[PDB]
């Protein structure tokens, strides 16, 4: 695993020590080359994870995690250089260096054996998301979207740590793989309730599971470009991923203490789903898609079933890819015309024939048109859910419609129409921005000629 | 769409407007051309039967029932022009029309193609240019200090000068662009 | 360049808070009227008609023409829902609660005249169709270990 | 004379039979020209910089920046505590999730009673 | 190996190939539309050859070329169906989509984007054909939601037109209420069947219960425009004509019928969802023909007419005559392909005009149209020995001859009078009188394309009923007793709403003027449901989006729980402790204070 730490940790004296007008293609190149490396990790085994070592492994649902994050770290230093070119020298590498920090602390977090360690890391990806958001966000509202994701966070993370060194008392161990063969049901007592949900409500927060959310709009529509990508495509998903690890101890109380939260999903998917169809501003309506797509993961890892966990990977994999794909279509139009207001620019099909192209690609996957692995994901989700009861299906489906109702709208209001006739600064798009979506949007397609990589541990 | 609104329509407008909705919409009831003519000639008989009343109390009430007989009888499904708001062919062909400052981001190579074309572009941008003042001027003399009272523009006054804020009526795209 | 007094405030109570919320919003004070001073937060914003895009002169020269709307004009709290791609409030030459008193009771005779056909069907003045091997006892998911009843059929 | 038409909130009175367009006095009159007068000062702020040449890039509107702003932070700022917003929120936010919690919960005891009681026909069901 | 598997994926196949060379340079040339023309001919051309195949020794198979994923226990796999029903149906598709892209060659001449159109139109083909053929349904699934998306795509060509985008997406809303449907019918199947194939879900399912059966309903209620969800195929005429003489009329919108005849096994078990799709369908039909007689577009006329058929097709499909709504199906392709071609060159002569009431006398002007649509109408109307003799007629007599709801069989009876109806005011209103279109006469039929499109399905709707009802095996008991009046039952309310129509249109010369009735405003402004569903549902919910999801809970209620209320407590606490004004008097009585607690209260539990 050191394999691809190392090369990581490599990325800061090589960015710091290069040239003026040469840290962006040197930092792009062995980015790349980096996540080419970590794609040998898909190769796993069935019965049991890769153990490398005492600290690190990997298994089914770790590897795309981590090859999404080395993935996106070259995109996000694609989408940066363009509002970051007026920066000075040292200020530009301070930036490429909140990324490479950030990317070595979620390869750490995928990997780490020990609960932990995990939690160690889990946090240590907090202060270059802040200092990105609060440092190079454009408005006055950064600062105080800082703030909301901050504590939003810790007053979920500070229980668990508690929670977790309380376990290592009674249980000896933190160790994963331990703690799954070791594991012993939960009796029914309050002692036992309130330990369920110190372990689950810091992930709970991450997600974020509705009425936990308020954090998410602020910090994703303050923060630069690179920030809400990787926001969006990737921190989310840490909240997934500690529930589909922490969930071995929480048998048989998991399947009564969900309810509340199982009814708070399902019911505030729908919410957010509307939420989307009134939203002035373009980044806004993406971060609340991202919440409904959220919760529809948490019903899938509540309900605990092969087919649910299997739906809740493939699904966390397709929206990180388009919510990044949708954050740098938005960015676009913004750099254009300095303003988020989605009605502001308008007929851009006229003036931009390809990213509407772009656009609309990017609207099919979000309203999970077959058989692209956005619906593999919440087709599997949806069966187990009908599984866990029939009526699901009168939720499910209803938000299946809202969803494509405002997916298709942002694409109607951006795109079509007549273009408005005072904003005369539409320049063609650049092949870096291109060239960007295109490497959003065919790794996404490939996935489904092969979608077992992206299925989990449960196929 | 070219003549600048009025704050109010007077009463021989409305009593006008009028005259062209029923007109219209009773041809909508009447397909065939001679039946139409027999009964737009009784319309037109009925509407000239009080063409010359002179207490504007007793007109405005017969102009009030006259709206309401033609909202009980109009035909629910009018005939439109095909370009007309409610037309099958409204706005069908506003995604040919590309406005004009695009030209300005075309490649050099695409300029080399169509030389003469730009060559009179630059000559027209040249005589925008050089007009914009005069008609920024022109604009600050004719308007009374209380800021304009409608949207009426004035025409070209001197010897060389041009209607102001004459570039983008002038410059529109096209109604068959493509 | 939109200053800080430029933007909605707190709702009005004196007449001078008034004439200066008209006059910030581009109306006249005669014209302006606030949404009444709940606390739902809509504080100073102008309560426009409830009138939908759709209902505008198309033969005016709009500067967004497909909005139909002008530069500087105050914006409907709605605008989003009211914009002619979505909820339309022109008149119709139906009144309305006409065309619903219509559409329902034709689908509720559809829908009595449905059960009351269902309670008299039509049929054909003959008997069941017959079938030769114990009804198709065998075909129609067999078990051929278990003596079926005998169906016997005879001419007529 | 013929029935009449009354309007509804989705289907609004039309002008042509509209009174108040009817009733005119001379302070009708003169707001309609104060009116016109507001919306040409308008009009002509807004072409002169649509004309301009020297002008390049988007036409700031303060009434788009007013509303949008209205619509998402001046909200909070003008909201109060209220018996009407109270009950409002208290039922919106939690009735259906207490609802569906009850629907779902008593679905589900039926059914695990019924596996209980060997009853439910759950033949070829091996995934889920 | 036999030939027959080969030759059925090399038709699909090849229709992919100028997909693939959409990125070539011939897509940048003029020659593009007739290279996809030519494609689709030949594509044509090789499937007749399977079909021969199966009318000579009845020959089915499933291909299950490619492994995709194996689910624990389910395997998941790209497998075809090549059933009667699908090499029926390939070759019919095939050649309307061939007339109609050389109709498209003429009347889309001058468009500036016909290459992405005539591509548009392939990719519509080759997702119908992926549904057609599917044999699980995940396949299928996929061919149901890529012709709504082309759908949604090709409503909205002229993207610059608010009608046509508000058209596209009420398209893509009521087909995804439908996609509720499907998906509920999917999540049962797996979690019941443990399978997506036809073959388990066949074997598993001898008595099948309602919800899977009522999900597949509703998703071909949603498909097919059925009464619930019917106003967005009359509002799907926004598109470009071609577009609406090849999806919304002959192939697209049977897709939702076809889904019940896939499904016609587990169906024929379940009295109760039979009842369901019968009454549906004959309200649809009733309803749809109804609305048809008043409206004025033509292009509207020839949609509720398609409406009104796909009702008919679902009444077949209530009274447990799966093959017989197939039939109907490929028999009624051609004509209403026909017709709609027939509508767009009356609309491309007379300077884009869709009003009947500007159509005058185009019987001798437009000889050859006039022709075709008298063709087409009478097929349409079940005159005997056309294309729509064999499918309708039988239709009726099986209807009048079965135990069924007998409301429904009177809707049907009266829907097909209507259907004469309506047939009769396009031909009196277009065709005959003294013209009412412009002065500048632009008449001109005189187009190899047209004439030779329009040929080719003339000749399909002339003869195809009597081959293909010659061609086939019986798959039905046929109704050979009858009493005499049931049997001519069709003819004669044929024959009234013919005479009906007439008269009802020959009163309209008189110098007579009467305002409208109340039934002719229901009429003609569709029931009122387009006025009433499309307000105030919308109108409901959108402000629920704003003022309850959006403002009052988001903004207000979940800030002043949590964070709020966290912000104030802590402020209010800081303020608090540290407004001391430092007098040490005060801190040191307070010490005082402190020291007698800790002697009292801690100091004397020890
Ligand atoms: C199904 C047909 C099969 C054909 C075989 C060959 C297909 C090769 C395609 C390769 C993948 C495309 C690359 C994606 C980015 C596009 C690149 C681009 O910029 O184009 C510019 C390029 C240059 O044109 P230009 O004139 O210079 O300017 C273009 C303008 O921007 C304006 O351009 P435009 O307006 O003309 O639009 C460009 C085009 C491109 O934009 C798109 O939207 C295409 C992307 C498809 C939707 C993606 C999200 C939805 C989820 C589906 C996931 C499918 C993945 C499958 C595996 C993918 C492997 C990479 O959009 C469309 O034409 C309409 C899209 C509607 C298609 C709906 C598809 C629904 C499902 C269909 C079947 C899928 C499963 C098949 C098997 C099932 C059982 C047999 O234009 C093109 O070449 C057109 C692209 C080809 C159309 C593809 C449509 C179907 C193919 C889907 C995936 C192929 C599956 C292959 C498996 C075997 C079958
Ligand atoms: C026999 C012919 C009947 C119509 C002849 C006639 O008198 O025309 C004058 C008049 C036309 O109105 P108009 O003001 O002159 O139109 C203005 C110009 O014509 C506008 O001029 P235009 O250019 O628009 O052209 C007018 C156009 C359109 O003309 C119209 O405007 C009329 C629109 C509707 C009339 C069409 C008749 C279809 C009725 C279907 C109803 C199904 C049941 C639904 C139940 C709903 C319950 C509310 O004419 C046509 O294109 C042809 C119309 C139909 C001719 C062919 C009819 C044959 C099909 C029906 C007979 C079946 C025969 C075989 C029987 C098979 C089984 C035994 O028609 C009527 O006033 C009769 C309406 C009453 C019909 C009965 C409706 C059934 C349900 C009634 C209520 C039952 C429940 C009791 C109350 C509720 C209790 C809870
Ligand atoms: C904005 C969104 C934030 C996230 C929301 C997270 C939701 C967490 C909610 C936790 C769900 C259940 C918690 C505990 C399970 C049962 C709770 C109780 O109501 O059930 C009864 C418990 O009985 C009584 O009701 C006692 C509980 C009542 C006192 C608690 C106060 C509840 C008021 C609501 C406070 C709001 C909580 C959230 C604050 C933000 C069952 O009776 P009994 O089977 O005999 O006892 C079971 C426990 N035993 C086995 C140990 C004995
Ligand atoms: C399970 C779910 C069942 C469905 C429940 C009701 C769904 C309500 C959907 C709310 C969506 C609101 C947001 C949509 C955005 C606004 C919008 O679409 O604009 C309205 C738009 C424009 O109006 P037009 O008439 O097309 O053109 C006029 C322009 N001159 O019209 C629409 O598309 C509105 C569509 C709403 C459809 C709702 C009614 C459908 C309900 C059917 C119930 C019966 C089902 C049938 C069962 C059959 C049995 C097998
Ligand atoms: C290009 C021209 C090529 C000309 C030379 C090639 C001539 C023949 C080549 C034969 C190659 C050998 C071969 O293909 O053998 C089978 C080989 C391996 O066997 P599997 O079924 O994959 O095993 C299970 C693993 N999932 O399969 C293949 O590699 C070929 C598969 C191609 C399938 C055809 C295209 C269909 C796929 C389109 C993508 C659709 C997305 C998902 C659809 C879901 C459907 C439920
Ligand atoms: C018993 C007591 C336990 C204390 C638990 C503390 C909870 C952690 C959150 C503490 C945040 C305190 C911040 C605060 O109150 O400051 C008030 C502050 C005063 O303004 P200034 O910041 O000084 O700057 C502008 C004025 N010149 O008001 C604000 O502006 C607040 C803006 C940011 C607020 C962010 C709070 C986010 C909290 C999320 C909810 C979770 C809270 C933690 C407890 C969880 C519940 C168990
Ligand atoms: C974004 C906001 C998120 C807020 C999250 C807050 C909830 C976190 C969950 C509770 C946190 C503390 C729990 C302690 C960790 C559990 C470990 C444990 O097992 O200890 C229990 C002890 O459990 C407790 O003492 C916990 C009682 C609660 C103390 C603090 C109260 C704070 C408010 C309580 C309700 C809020 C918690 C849920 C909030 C949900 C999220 C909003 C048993 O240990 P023993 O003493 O040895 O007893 C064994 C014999 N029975």
């Amino acid at each position: 695993m050191l394999k691809i730490i190392i090369p990581t940790t490599m990325l800061l004296p090589m960015t710091w020590m290069s040239k003026h007008n040469m840290i962006w293609i040197n930092a792009t190149v062995h980015s790349l080359l980096i996540s080419l490396i970590s794609l040998s990790l898909l190769n796993q085994l069935g019965e049991n994870s890769l153990n490398f070592s005492l600290t690190f492994f990997s298994d089914s649902l770790s590897a795309p995690l981590l090859v999404l994050t080395t993935w996106l770290l070259p995109l996000m230093l694609m989408a940066s250089q363009s509002h970051l070119s007026k920066e000075t020298t040292t200020r530009k590498k301070l930036y490429i260096t909140m990324l490479i920090l950030l990317q070595l602390f979620l390869i750490m977090t995928f990997t780490a054996t020990e609960l932990i360690l995990f939690y160690i890391l889990f946090e240590a990806t907090l202060v270059p998301t802040l200092i990105i958001i609060t440092r190079w966000g454009n408005q006055t509202e950064r600062l105080n979207a800082g703030l909301y994701f901050l504590f939003y966070t810790l007053a979920g993370s500070l229980p668990l740590l508690v929670a977790l060194v309380y376990i290592q008392n009674t249980t000896g161990s933190l160790n994963f793989l331990i703690i799954h063969y070791w594991s012993h049901p939960l009796s029914n007592s309050w002692s036992n309730i309130f330990m369920w949900l110190a372990c689950i409500m810091a992930f709970m927060v991450k997600m974020p599971l509705y009425g936990l959310h308020l954090w998410l709009p602020k910090a994703h529509v303050e923060a630069p470009i690179a920030g809400s990508m990787v926001l969006a495509a990737v921190l989310l998903k840490l909240g997934g991923y500690g529930m589909m690890r922490i969930t071995t101890i929480l048998n048989p109380l998991t399947n009564y203490m969900a309810y509340p939260f199982l009814m708070l999903s399902m019911w505030g998917m729908i919410m957010t789903s509307s939420i989307c169809l009134r939203q002035t501003d373009l980044k806004s309506l993406i971060a609340y898609s991202s919440v409904s797509h959220m919760a529809l993961v948490i019903v899938a890892i509540m309900i605990q079933t092969p087919w649910s966990f299997m739906g809740a990977t493939a699904l966390m994999i397709a929206h990180g890819l388009t919510s990044s794909m949708l954050f740098c279509l938005a960015n676009t139009n913004y750099e254009r015309v300095h303003s988020r207001t989605m009605i502001l620019a308008r007929g851009l099909q006229t003036l931009l024939p390809l990213m509407a192209t772009w656009w609309l690609v990017a609207s099919l996957t979000n309203l999970a048109l077959p058989p692209s692995i956005n619906l593999i994901g919440e087709l599997f989700i949806i069966t187990a859910s009908f599984s866990w009861s029939n009526i699901t299906i009168i939720l499910m489906g209803m938000n299946m419609m809202i969803t494509a109702l405002y997916s298709l709208y942002m694409l109607i209001t951006t795109q079509r129409g007549k273009y408005t006739h005072h904003i005369n600064n539409i320049k063609p798009s650049f092949t870096r921005e291109n060239a960007l979506m295109a490497l959003h949007i065919l790794p996404l397609l490939l996935l489904t000629l092969n979608p077992k990589m992206i299925l989990g541990p449960l196929y | 769409a070219f003549s600048a609104p009025a704050a109010y329509l007077t009463h021989q407008q409305k009593v006008l407007r009028l005259y062209k909705r029923a007109l219209r919409h009773l041809e909508s009831w009447c397909v065939h051309r001679d039946k139409y003519r027999y009964f737009a000639c009784l319309m037109r008989a009925r509407f000239d039967e009080h063409k010359n009343e002179k207490d504007m109390v007793k007109a405005t009430q017969l102009l009030r029932q006259a709206e309401e007989e033609f909202w009980y009888g109009q035909h629910p499904q009018p005939y439109i022009f095909p370009e007309s708001p409610g037309g099958t062919s409204y706005e069908r062909y506003e995604c040919y029309k590309v406005p004009e400052w695009c030209l300005d981001d075309w490649h050099p190579s695409e300029k080399a193609m169509y030389p003469d074309y730009f060559a009179k572009r630059e000559q027209w941008k040249r005589l925008r240019r050089e007009s914009w003042e005069r008609e920024v001027k022109q604009l600050q003399e004719e308007t009374p200090p209380g800021g304009p009272r409608t949207e009426a523009l004035p025409p070209a006054r001197k010897e060389g000068d041009l209607p102001p804020l004459w570039w983008h009526i002038v410059t529109r795209p096209r109604e068959r662009p493509m | 360049h939109v200053t800080k007094d430029m933007f909605p405030g707190p709702y009005p109570k004196t007449p001078e808070e008034r004439a200066a919320a008209a006059k910030k919003y581009n109306m006249r004070v005669e014209d302006y009227e606030p949404y009444p001073d709940d606390g739902m937060g809509y504080g100073d914003y102008p309560k426009l008609p409830d009138r939908s895009q759709q209902e505008r002169d198309p033969w005016y020269d709009w500067d967004h023409p497909d909005l139909r709307l002008n530069w500087g004009e105050p914006i409907h709290w709605d605008l989003d829902m009211y914009i002619r791609n979505r909820v339309d409030t022109s008149p119709t030459p139906v009144s309305w609660n006409t065309m619903c008193k219509h559409l329902f009771g034709f689908v509720a005779f559809m829908l009595f005249m449905f059960w009351v056909g269902e309670i008299y069907p039509s049929y054909q003045p003959v008997g069941p169709k017959q079938y030769p091997y114990n009804d198709l006892y065998l075909e129609r998911g067999g078990d051929p270990t278990k003596e079926p009843e005998p169906v016997v059929h005879y001419e007529i | 004379s013929f029935p009449k038409y009354k309007p509804s909130r989705l289907a609004t009175l039309p002008a042509t039979l509209d009174p108040a367009e009817y009733d005119i006095s001379p302070e009708t009159r003169k707001a309609q020209a104060e009116r016109l007068a507001i919306r040409s000062r308008l009009k002509r702020e807004y072409l002169l910089q649509y004309n301009d040449p020297n002008r390049l890039g988007v036409i700031e509107d303060p009434a788009l920046i007013r509303w949008t702003y209205a619509r998402s932070a001046n909200i909070y700022p003008n909201f109060r505590p209220t018996p009407k917003t109270s009950l409002l929120g208290a039922l919106f936010g939690i009735g259906p999730l207490f609802f569906w919690y009850y629907v779902f919960k008593t679905d589900r005891d039926k059914k695990e009673k019924l596996i209980q009681e060997g009853k439910l026909d759950q033949t070829f069901n091996i995934s889920y | 190996m036999n030939p027959f598997a080969s030759l059925t994926l090399t038709t699909l196949t090849i229709l992919t190939i100028p997909i693939m060379m959409s990125n070539s340079n011939i897509y940048k040339t003029n020659l593009y539309p007739n290279y996809v023309k030519t494609t689709v001919s030949y594509a044509f051309t090789l499937s007749l050859v399977p079909l021969l195949m199966f009318m000579h020794t009845g020959q089915e198979m499933i291909i299950s070329n490619w492994h995709w994923m194996t689910l624990q226990t389910v395997e998941l796999s790209l497998s075809f169906k090549m059933d009667y029903f699908s090499v029926m149906f390939i070759p019919v598709a095939l050649f309307v989509t061939w007339s109609i892209m050389e109709f498209s060659m003429w009347y889309m001449h001058s468009d500036p984007f016909i290459n992405r159109f005539f591509k548009y139109l392939l990719l519509f083909l080759i997702t119908m054909m992926i549904l057609v053929t599917a044999n699980n349904l995940f396949q299928l699934f996929i061919g149901w939601e890529g012709v709504g998306i082309m759908s949604f795509l090709l409503i909205g060509w002229w993207h610059g037109r608010t009608d046509a985008n508000t058209a596209a997406l009420q398209a893509i809303l009521y087909n995804r209420i439908g996609d509720i449907g499907f998906v509920l019918s999917m999540a049962w199947f797996l979690t019941h069947s443990n399978a997506w194939d036809l073959q388990q879900i066949f074997m598993l399912n001898n008595e099948c219960p309602n919800m899977p059966l009522i999900g597949l309903l509703l998703a071909a209620a949603g498909k097919s425009a059925q009464f619930g969800l019917h106003p967005w195929l009359p509002s799907a005429m926004e598109g470009p004509t071609p577009v609406s003489a090849l999806l919304h009329s002959s192939t697209m919108v049977v897709a939702g019928v076809f889904l019940l005849i896939r499904f016609y096994p587990l169906m024929e078990t379940n009295k109760l969802v039979q009842t369901m799709t019968l009454c549906l369908g004959a309200i649809t039909t009733l309803f749809t023909a109804l609305c048809a007689i008043t409206q004025n577009d033509i292009k509207k006329i020839v949609a509720f007419s398609t409406s009104s058929q796909l009702g008919l097709m679902m009444v077949t499909i209530g009274i447990n005559q799966p093959h017989l709504a197939f039939l109907h199906i490929c028999m009624h392709a051609f004509f209403k392909a026909m017709l709609f071609m027939c509508s767009g060159s009356i609309i491309h002569s007379l300077n884009d005009e869709q009003d009947i009431r500007k159509m005058g006398g185009l019987y001798k002007a437009m000889p050859f149209t006039t022709t075709a649509l008298i063709i087409g109408s009478l097929a349409l109307t079940g005159m005997p020995y056309l294309t729509g003799f064999y499918s309708k007629d039988l239709i009726i007599e099986a209807v009048n001859m079965s135990y069924t709801n007998a409301w429904a069989l009177l809707m049907t009876l009266i829907a097909t009078s209507l259907t004469a109806a309506y047939s009769t005011r396009i031909i009196f209103f277009a065709f005959l009188g003294k013209p009412r279109f412009p002065p500048l006469v632009l008449i001109n039929e005189n187009n190899p394309l047209l004439i030779n499109s329009i040929k080719r399905l003339l000749i399909g709707s002339i003869f195809a009923g009597f081959i293909i009802s010659n061609n086939i095996p019986p798959m039905t008991v046929p109704n050979t007793t009858m009493p005499l009046y049931m049997k001519m039952t069709a003819l004669i309310v044929t024959i009234m709403g013919f005479m009906l129509a007439l008269e009802l249109n020959n009163t309209t010369y008189y110098l007579k003027f009467k305002y409208p009735s109340q039934t002719y405003k229901f009429s003609n402004m569709l029931g009122y449901y387009p006025s009433i569903m499309h307000r105030l549902p919308t109108y409901h919910n959108l402000s629920m989006s704003q003022k309850s999801a959006s403002s009052l809970l988001d903004l207000i209620w979940l800030e002043t729980i949590l964070p709020k209320t966290t912000s104030f407590i802590q402020m209010k606490m800081s303020i608090m402790v540290s407004n001391q004004k430092g007098l040490i008097k005060l801190y040191f009585l307070s010490f005082l204070i402190t020291i007698m607690i800790s002697m009292t209260l801690f100091n004397y539990h020890e």
